[PDB]
């Protein structure tokens, strides 16, 4: 239902 | 029920029976394992990593706090690990795609979590659930063995099993909140999303290992196309 994200590379 | 190892105390709590140190162990575990994945897979150069010992037998490369970018990734992992104390973290995954923003990955290193009620016997309530719910806590030494197994399996998988990653790829950390998690509670460094990650229909799946401290359970999996 609910998610979270991040930036890498 | 405690670990009497010099090498172990440098990175992990010697006791993992109680709820707090159990969650703490989960945090350190996430740090170590995902650092191992990041280095062994050559997603980040060796400069970002500093070499550490989990055991006199094994060594891995752990993200250096001194290096700023590695510190950023480390604090990201720290936030995600800290979420396990509240019990609001369902899964954390290192996701590798060809293009930035893709929901379909070419490689995934997932870590799925399970929280136990009371003394840490009964699981709170997904496909990964049942297996971990079957497990019992068998003491700190066993947990050390499980960690050792995970790290060795990670290194072996990345170096002697998997194909090298493509020339250009986008890596990032994506997580999933538990059902209990409040809408105002947000993990630091992680913007909300209506999309997780998806897999190819013929993607290969291998199990790296699991961890069973006092009140928590984790399952490390690896999906890949390079495999």
């Amino acid at each position: 239902m609910r998610y979270g994200q991040s930036p890498n590379m | 029920d405690a670990i009497d190892d010099k090498t172990w105390s440098k990175l992990f709590p010697s006791i993992v029976s109680d709820p707090d140190r159990s969650s703490n162990f989960m945090i350190r575990a996430i740090y170590v394992v995902f650092s191992a994945v990041l280095r062994q897979r050559n997603i980040l150069e060796k400069e970002y990593f500093s070499k550490n010992y989990i055991t006199e037998n094994l060594s891995c490369m752990t993200l250096s706090f001194k290096n700023l970018r590695a510190h950023q990734i480390a604090q990201l992992l720290r936030a995600a690990g800290d979420a396990t104390k509240d019990g609001f973290l369902k899964e954390i995954s290192l996701v590798v795609t060809e293009h930035d923003g893709d929901v379909e990955a070419i490689e995934v290193f997932s870590m799925k979590f399970i929280y136990f009620e009371n003394g840490g016997v009964v699981a709170r309530l997904d496909p990964h659930f049942a297996e971990l719910a079957q497990l019992r806590y068998e003491g700190a030494e066993s947990v050390r063995d499980q960690m050792v197994t995970i790290v060795r399996s990670v290194q072996f998988l990345c170096t002697k099993v998997l194909e090298p990653l493509p020339a250009e790829f986008t890596a990032n950390f994506r997580l999933k909140y538990t059902n209990d998690a409040p809408s105002n509670f947000r993990i630091d460094g992680f913007d909300d999303s209506s999309t997780f990650y998806t897999l190819p229909d013929g993607i290969q799946s291998v199990t790296i290992g699991h961890l069973r401290p006092g009140h928590h359970a984790a399952h490390m999996q690896c999906w890949s196309k390079s495999m």
